């Protein structure tokens, strides 16, 4: 059992989503 | 093992996929996408917030659709050629 609870306000910090071409 | 983990190498591989994307490799672009998308889908395994899955989840939406449009392209592109 390795799961984690990420603070989602931090996820969107330490990782940012790099968006689709149009 | 960490979700941030999976996330980190998942987004690393959805990079690539997009600069390969933009350069019209849309063959290797597909593929890219795909193996970013196996990372992403670990990611929201491990990790147990849902609003943080949530995020992860929308995202993993917008890479699939992308990757499905360069599939129908590059299908649809030999077939009107051919």
């Amino acid at each position: 059992e390795n799961y984690s609870n990420t603070d989602p306000e931090e996820l969107l910090r330490k990782h940012v989503f790099p968006s689709v071409p149009k | 093992m960490s979700t941030g983990d999976f996330l980190t190498k998942g987004i690393e591989l959805v990079q690539k996929a997009i600069d390969l994307d933009t350069a019209t490799q849309y063959e290797e672009a597909y593929t890219a996408y795909y193996n970013g998308l196996d990372y992403l889908m670990l990611a929201l395994k491990y990790e147990k917030n849902p609003k943080s899955k949530d995020l992860i989840r929308a995202k993993f939406t917008e890479y699939l659709n992308r990757a499905e449009q360069l599939k129908k392209h590059l299908e649809s592109e030999e077939a009107n050629a051919a």
